[PDB]
């Protein structure tokens, strides 16, 4: 458990860079705060996905 | 002879009916359609992905 | 885009239509307590700014 | 226990204003979010008791679409706003405020005869607006006690042809409320990822607070299921 | 907006907006049916007369 | 099964032989979740012949894909079997008709 | 007068159409605390009713469920989802033992259950398994607890019970006893007045949970929910 409070400490403002490919134009790789979820599959914002 | 089906299992014959939320209980304004698909699982799992 | 133009469409005739609002407040109150549709046609006091 | 349940450990309250509160709790049982603040929302529309005003005669008037000279606005506005005025009153379950001025400039609640038994919230607030030394204003305003909202078009009937010249029919805004809305997010306690957290946001007139509001909604449903608890 | 009032109002208004919209997209209860490809009265003629 | 099929289901799950296809037509005799044995009618068998078919059913086998090839009997002792009847579903299979 | 003054609604009527499905009437309602509280009781309902489910089973001979015992119709896994459905109302107890002893050629139903005096079979018939053969015998014991929702095998591993034996098998709880829930308001002609409403709560469930008792229960849990808006500063 204390594993995961650390994990949580350390991704508080750390942001990560989501990439799809083909990456066509810049927007290809844009950055997000994570926020840690239950479950296997990455959560994506609806407006980005254009 | 769809909706003669319908009209046998008295069913609507427009294939929609009304659905209310269940997080409020609240009537949808629309009716909707609600029947029956056959749905698929296409062995791209999300725990082979990852 | 379905929802928004859901939302700020008109019908000639409609629950609430003619009714003179205090504000959005109000619009919102009567939507919620189904006194008034999202497309009544009503007098609304608006302050906007530029 | 299987009986056991999640109460709130965190409960916060920003308020925005003396009218506007943010109230957030957590944590919940996995759909209670929904539940407590759908059930909060609508006793609060729609059941929550009230005083406000319902009907208008002024001298002047004979029908609202009817035209007065010197007032700014039309009496379709002086209705709007009294729409507005929040108003308390104690022990008594019906009055009538009578309110005379002449004089350029607004005219607000602090001119309306005081009576003992009626209280008004904002004095500040603007009724209508004069516009000329030889223009004077007399109305007479029914305040009554009810719940919820009571549109003006529900009561127009033919029965109620009693009506004199001028009546003029009032929406009924009895709920303190002016907004609630709900939103629910996650919450987790020791990595139990399904909870709930349930934020409030409440707007009131000034005649109770929003604290207020939300304790008298919730002891309604409460005493509602006095019935059905089978517990202390 | 944009242009007006700068990047964080849009960042607000751009999420505010996509809330809104999923919401009452979800209340209308927007459905499409059989019944809601209607077919003109006048094509049966229309490819007589082709 | 599928509510809405083509009727091209029967077809396909009998064709591909993931399930098991009575050779002879007869009674059952015998059935539990691993063999079905089945009594050939009088008629149906050859002179000097037991007049028994015993069907060996694949159980939880590995398929290239990694996926579960599974035979399960869809018939009941006592009951009568024709020439083609599907006697054990396969994989995908419900009650000879494919089912995906 | 008292507007103030709410009428309280209390449980009038109760139908009972089957084993399985109920009709509890709530009476009198003013108007708009129907839906409000028809819409609560069916979420609590829906979610929180407490009910005894299985757990585990051991089956002599059998080491997992991807295995055929030898003259049983159907596979270990198959009996394990049809035990998945058994319907036991326990008396006294959070756990409890039931054993299953059985022979000869004929189906293998509930009724066979070794039974304590404080265990009920809502269902008997319902099938287990098939035997076919004369000399095929079936000894099974399975463990049904009581808990509340749905709490796959999956993340029952958590509780970390240390050396379980090869020969034991966990089945997904689904502990929840309701079915569905339905609610219908109606016009409840009263007192001498008019605008009092009525509340139908139509139930099915597995014939585990008496439809009163249940109601009681969505009651309490959302009044002592509701004690948290009461009491707050």
């Amino acid at each position: 458990a204390v594993v995961w409070d650390i994990l949580d400490e350390v991704i508080r403002e750390h942001p990560v860079l989501l990439n799809r490919a083909p990456t066509l134009h810049r927007l290809g790789i844009q950055a997000f705060e994570p926020v840690l979820i239950e479950g296997k599959a990455i959560q994506l914002h609806p407006l980005v996905c254009a | 002879e769809i909706k003669e089906l319908l009209k046998l299992g008295d069913l609507p014959t427009s294939g929609q009916i009304r659905l209310y939320d269940g997080r409020t209980g609240e009537q949808f304004e629309r009716p909707v359609t609600v029947g029956y698909m056959y749905m698929l699982k296409l062995n791209h799992l999300v725990d082979d992905k990852m | 885009v379905l929802g928004l133009y859901y939302m700020t469409r008109d019908c000639v005739n409609a629950k609430g239509e003619g009714m003179v609002l205090t504000g959005p407040k109000e619009a919102e109150r009567l939507y919620r307590s189904g006194l008034a549709s999202l497309h009544a046609r009503v007098k609304v006091r608006i302050t906007e700014y530029e | 226990s299987v009986t056991e349940f999640l109460k709130p450990r965190l409960v916060d309250i920003e308020q925005v204003s003396s009218t506007h509160a943010k109230v957030t709790l957590e944590p919940l049982e996995r759909g209670f979010g929904h539940t407590l603040g759908n059930a909060l929302r609508r006793i609060l529309l729609s059941s929550m008791p009230g005083c406000a005003v319902t009907e208008v005669e002024i001298d002047g008037v004979l029908h609202e679409y009817s035209t007065k000279e010197g007032v700014q606005e039309d009496i379709l506005e002086i209705l709007l706003n009294l729409k507005g005025l929040a108003v308390r009153v104690q022990g008594k379950d019906e009055v009538i405020l009578t309110l005379n001025k002449s004089g350029i400039g607004p005219v607000t609640a602090a001119d309306i005869t005081h009576d003992g038994d009626v209280e008004i919230v904002k004095p500040q607030h603007v009724i209508c607006h004069l516009t000329d030394e030889n223009a004077s204003i007399s109305m007479r305003i029914k305040v009554q006690r009810g719940r919820g909202y009571v549109p003006a078009s529900t009561r127009i009937h033919s029965e109620e042809d009693e009506r004199p010249i001028g009546r003029l029919l009032v929406d009924a805004c009895y709920s303190p409320v002016e907004r609630i809305a709900y939103n629910v997010e996650a919450a987790r306690v020791e990595q139990r990822t399904d909870l709930d957290k349930l934020v409030i946001e409440m707007e009131t007139n000034g005649t109770i607070d929003p604290e207020e509001a939300i304790r008298r909604a919730a002891t309604i449903l409460a005493e509602q299921l006095e019935a059905f608890v089978d517990l202390r | 907006c944009y242009r007006i009032l700068g990047l964080k109002p849009t960042v607000i208004f751009a999420d505010q907006i996509m809330y809104t919209g999923f919401a009452y997209a979800a209340r209308s209860g927007a459905s499409v049916g059989i019944d809601d490809m209607v077919i003109p009265e006048k094509k049966h003629e229309i490819i007589s007369e082709a | 099964k599928p509510l809405v099929g083509t009727g091209m289901e029967r077809a396909v799950a009998v064709d591909s032989g993931v399930t098991a296809v009575a050779k002879r037509g007869g009674v059952v005799q015998y059935v539990d979740a691993s063999r079905i044995v089945i009594k050939v009618n009088e008629d149906e068998m050859y002179p000097g012949e037991a007049g028994i078919d015993i069907y060996n059913l694949t159980k939880y086998t590995r398929s290239n894909q990694n996926t579960c090839i599974n035979q399960m009997p869809c018939v009941s002792l006592g009951e009568p079997v024709e020439r083609g009847d599907v006697l054990a579903d396969g994989p995908s299979t419900d009650l000879g008709e494919l089912a995906l």
